[PDB]
């Protein structure tokens, strides 16, 4: 005589019916986070309300559609996505479903881009230690849930997020966005392993980040105010990430191939643009 | 007759003293809760034309109920009075319903304090019950919650949510929402809590106090279910 | 955008000006009234005070009202008002708040709560929680924090004894030396007191002598975590006093977004130009549950500011036709001063439906007298309001004095006089019910001297 | 004329958008993206000299270029929406555009700019911040100046 299935049915109805803008997203996320945590927040807690795959995809697409996402809504999104990685589906994993669609890429890019159209006081775009901790917990739970099954797709998704953040008109280049959240994403990406990741996205991300770092050094500011953590640490962490990346040996047809004896350093040597950028 | 002749027209000192006499004398009687429900129904009716200081005699009623809370008949008879009172939500007497729900809310806060000494509802204050009648009065309280329009107010909403959570957690075993609401009623409650047909602008449904009370009631019933 | 802007150089002023000039420069009023009513239908709908003023201004002319009625505007108003009355519950303080308020204007809540921090400081921060500490000299600081080189944020968690309706945070740094003022502060609220949840992005307060973080939405919070950032060129933090401003559960724009806006729309439609007030009311009549919702909103305390509009639109809807007036008479007598005015203006205004209205009033008082003689829908007959009986007496008196088309003494019956006489002698002289039924008997004898 | 040559190519549109977008990839201290009174005065002098040199010949192309710059700055992923960019330079561009006349400008770019700015201002009001820090000129003045610009625009027969 448990009312859990009827709660699941009603919450899936709400997550399916918010697409016509009939349910507030922040209120639904807060209520679903509170009702599923009664069994204090923890990344290891299993939510008591099991959601639906269509509900999760609808949440992701209405989240990527929604601009001016507040930090209330952003930390609610990060906690809710951590719980949605913590839940189980009834046989693919929920983390694989979350990572596979590009809506999570768009959502993380919207979070780390730090747009904030509402702000008449765009002073410092950092999101604070609690929001950075929520993002780190979400990424760590994704890594834990995808370590046993397929770290390939998670590491490829992380490299794609880094590349899109660091491409032209990106958050890493333009300088907008939470500096703390971006540097914590970089320091989380440092500890990851990219030993099966495709050579194409690795080449794209190394070209983009080398263009960005050469453009950052050559076109630096002409004054400096003397008084911590700044975007200098972001550039250092990106360079450490690519120091890890170029050390990865590749084995096979040189495509979708690393496998823990040629290296990708030869691939980045054959590219004249990247070598010219780092030498300049 | 002594209660209706002394506590209505007497001075506050003799009123408190005769109420203390009544609880120290007939507190353990089997008809005491029925007497309390009868004096509640025949004093705070909407058709009651008697001019009496309802607030101070209600404070006396709360004191004597908290004294007689050792007896198991007072809470049973008061919840039976509630079940009779909002029977038309299977006319409605909103002031009498408000009086009795605050009385049973005070009694249930005393019950919770006794169980504590032997927190989510602390923003107001600054025993074993039968399952079937508790289920009936709880689902009728929910149907009262869903039928709240511009005639109903927000403090009554807060108090019916609080007493709903308290009755749900007090009964052994704890009442679950499956026997409380069906799919349309729970869907209406959910869309009332989070949907933008009632949560638009700064005048979201019932105000932030009512949203917090609804969330706390749902969380308390869920925690009682998963114990 | 105009639907969610507050009332009284602002953005709402800008939108109001562009909509005013857009109405002035529009050629035909039909193509301007069309987006307005599609917004009202597609919305439930969001209706604010500047939007109300804009609709009242665009509905200024007679052709505007005629075009508004022609393409179905009044029925949409009535349906939206009924749906809004069914939707949002009243937020006004009822009797429960009055009779619980004394059993235990924005007030401070910092002295009631306690404070803590995640790192072991050299001194506790409870000195910050005082209502007013002595700020006259400011020797060193009221509270000080020393920062490690690795850390940059320090959190002050304030736990209140009960959840409060938080509205605005006050943080006072060291006024004598604000080099130790925090660079940025991030607030966090917790309704349950355990789940820390970030408020906004950290607002930069470096160079600010006083930190006021107002909330446009008041939040029910029981715990408040203030995470202060390291200052720009200081390794120490110096604070003086932290306030936690808000309300408790029982301690203009709040009524415009309710059903009062559509009722103002209806009142302006039926009262701006009297030449169009009748036939358009014929469109306003047959909408479902209009009169019950209007009476229920009139019984609410929030009617107390706009009550003349409500009673006037009720009078116009009543004298539109006979059946609607009889129905609202039934729901006002069977199912306050405003109701007295409604009954007066229904009974004494002369129309072909006046005879049926006074017949309904006499049938109601005869039914109440019958119920009192033998001793749901009958509750209004279990006891009547004495003010309503005095109003019926005044209606009968002014109908006898004024030249009426009907034979008024034909309605008066001897058996009704006997019933009211038995009702009068059935109860003693302390209550005003005797005075009411006796004033009715006096009007009965004034119309009929043979009855006396 | 040299002003007609400067206005005609879209490279000036891209240059002014890069200036008012306030990217600054170099900044480790992206504190306040305003460019200062001297830079705003230089931009105002450039726009005023463009208006003077194109007033006698063809104010059509200058006013259309100004409306296109406003529309591109205020479109999706723009400087007006995202909030990045020099607030003083943008509000001075708006206050310069207020005094201009748009009496020959095409209906297509006028419709595009009014749709873009109305979407942006509705999105700014409905999705505002949830706190406010109480202590001038801010982006509130930018929204007011955009709304004054469209009050001027809708009055054009």
């Amino acid at each position: 005589l448990s009312s859990v299935p009827m709660l699941n049915v009603c919450f899936n109805k709400l997550f399916s019916m918010l697409q016509v803008h009939h349910v507030q997203l922040e209120s639904l996320l807060q209520l679903w986070l509170t009702l599923s945590l009664n069994s204090l927040y923890n990344a290891n807690r299993i939510p008591v309300i099991s959601l639906n795959q269509a509900s999760i995809t609808s949440f992701l697409t209405v989240l990527a559609w929604y601009p001016n996402t507040l930090l209330r809504t952003w930390c609610l999104v990060l906690h809710s996505l951590t719980l949605m990685t913590n839940m189980q589906l009834n046989q693919e994993s929920t983390a694989h479903l979350l990572v596979s669609d590009p809506n999570l890429i768009h959502v993380l890019v919207k979070f780390l881009s730090g747009t904030s159209p509402h702000g008449t006081n765009q002073h410092s775009p950092q999101v604070g230690p609690t929001a950075t901790q929520a993002m780190q917990e979400f990424l760590t739970r994704l890594q834990v849930h995808l370590s046993s099954t397929c770290p390939q797709i998670f590491s490829e998704f992380l490299l794609k997020l880094i590349h899109i953040l660091s491409t032209e008109r990106g958050a890493f280049q333009t300088g907008q966005g939470p500096l703390d959240a971006q540097v914590k994403l970089l320091e989380f990406t440092l500890e990851q392993n990219f030993e099966v990741v495709s050579v194409s996205t690795i080449s794209a991300v190394i070209e983009s980040v080398t263009f960005l770092v050469h453009h950052y050094i050559t076109c630096s500011d002409k004054v400096m105010s003397r008084s911590e953590m700044t975007r200098d640490q972001l550039m250092f962490d990106l360079l450490k990430l690519v120091n890890i990346l170029v050390q990865l040996p590749l084995s096979g047809n040189r495509e979708y191939s690393a496998r823990v004896p040629a290296y990708v350093a030869d691939l980045v040597l054959a590219n004249q643009q990247i070598m010219s950028q780092i030498l300049s | 007759e002594l209660f209706k002749h002394l506590c209505i027209s007497g001075t506050p000192k003799i009123r408190l003293h005769t109420g203390l006499l009544l609880v120290q004398l007939c507190g353990g009687e089997r008809w005491w809760g029925q007497f309390l429900s009868n004096v509640l129904q025949e004093l705070y009716n909407s058709e009651q034309l008697l001019i009496f200081p309802q607030d101070r005699v209600f404070m006396l009623l709360s004191c004597i109920g908290q004294r007689s809370l050792s007896n198991s008949g007072v809470l049973e008879s008061l919840l039976n009075l509630l079940d009779n009172l909002l029977s038309p939500l299977q006319v409605l007497d909103i002031p009498m319903i408000s009086w009795v729900v605050m009385l049973v809310s005070r009694l249930l806060d005393y019950v919770a304090t006794v169980e504590d000494e032997a927190n989510q509802w602390s923003f107001i204050n600054n025993f074993t019950l039968a399952h079937e009648r508790c289920i009936s009065v709880v689902q009728k309280l929910v149907l009262f919650l869903l039928s709240m329009d511009f005639t109903c107010h927000a403090d009554l909403l807060l108090f019916v949510c609080k007493v709903l959570a308290r009755i749900a957690n007090a009964t052994r075993p704890t009442i679950h929402l499956c026997e409380i609401v069906n799919e349309p009623q729970l869907e209406r409650l959910l869309l009332l809590l989070v949907g933008t047909d009632f949560n638009r602008g700064d005048i979201s449904w019932g105000g932030a106090w009512a949203q917090y009370s609804l969330t706390c009631m749902l969380q308390d019933i869920l925690a009682g279910e998963l114990l | 955008a105009l639907g969610l802007c507050n009332s009284s150089i602002s953005v709402g002023d800008g939108l109001f000006t562009i909509l005013t000039t857009l109405s002035k420069k529009a050629s035909t009023v039909h193509m301007m009234l069309q987006p307005i009513l599609t917004y009202m239908a597609c919305g439930t709908c969001q209706l604010s005070e500047p939007l109300l003023w804009f609709i009242l201004r665009v509905l200024d002319t007679s052709d505007a009202l005629k075009a508004f009625h022609d393409m179905g505007g009044v029925q949409l108003i009535c349906n939206n008002m009924v749906t809004s009355t069914r939707a949002i519950v009243n937020t006004a303080r009822s009797m429960v708040s009055t009779i619980m308020k004394f059993l235990d204007g924005i007030h401070n809540f910092a002295p009631l709560g306690t404070i803590t921090s995640s790192s072991p400081t050299a001194q506790p921060a409870e000195v910050l929680l005082q209502a007013t500490p002595p700020h006259r000299r400011a020797r060193s600081a009221a509270w000080s924090y020393i920062f490690l080189p690795e850390e940059a944020w320090c959190d002050l968690t304030i736990h209140l004894p009960a959840a409060v309706l938080l509205k605005e945070i006050h943080i006072q740094p060291h006024l004598a030396s604000l080099a130790t003022c925090p660079s940025s502060v991030s607030v966090e609220v917790s309704a349950d007191g355990v789940n820390m949840l970030p408020l906004s992005t950290p607002v930069v307060t470096s160079g600010l002598t006083y930190i006021k973080i107002q909330l446009v939405k008041a939040e029910v919070a029981s715990a408040v975590c203030l995470r202060l950032h390291r200052p720009r060129d200081a390794s120490t933090l110096g604070l003086s006093q932290i306030k936690l401003l808000g309300l408790t559960a029982f301690g203009e724009d709040q009524v415009s977004k309710t059903s009062i806006g559509w009722l103002r729309l209806l009142h302006h439609c039926l009262t701006h130009i009297s030449d169009l007030e009748g036939m358009m009311a014929s469109a306003a009549a047959p909408t479902a549950n209009l009169l019950q919702t209007c009476a229920a909103l009139l019984m609410s305390p929030y009617c107390g500011m706009h009550s003349p509009n409500i009673e006037v639109v009720l009078v116009k809807i009543g004298l539109q036709s006979t059946r609607i007036g009889l129905k609202l008479i039934d729901i006002l007598l069977r199912n306050s001063d405003s109701t007295i005015d409604i009954l007066y203006q229904l009974g004494t205004t002369q129309d072909p439906g006046t005879k049926d209205r006074i017949q309904a009033l006499l049938k109601w008082v005869s039914d109440s007298a019958r119920v009192a003689a033998m001793k749901t829908v009958e509750y209004g007959l279990l006891m009547p309001s004495p003010s309503h009986l005095h109003c019926v007496a005044a209606i009968l008196w002014h109908s006898y004095e004024l030249l009426v088309e009907y034979d008024l003494p034909a309605l008066l019956d001897q058996e009704l006089f006997e019933l009211l006489f038995n009702w009068s002698m059935s109860l003693p002289c302390n209550m005003v019910l005797k005075k009411a039924v006796d004033s009715l008997l006096c009007s009965m004898c004034h119309v009929h001297p043979n009855y006396f």
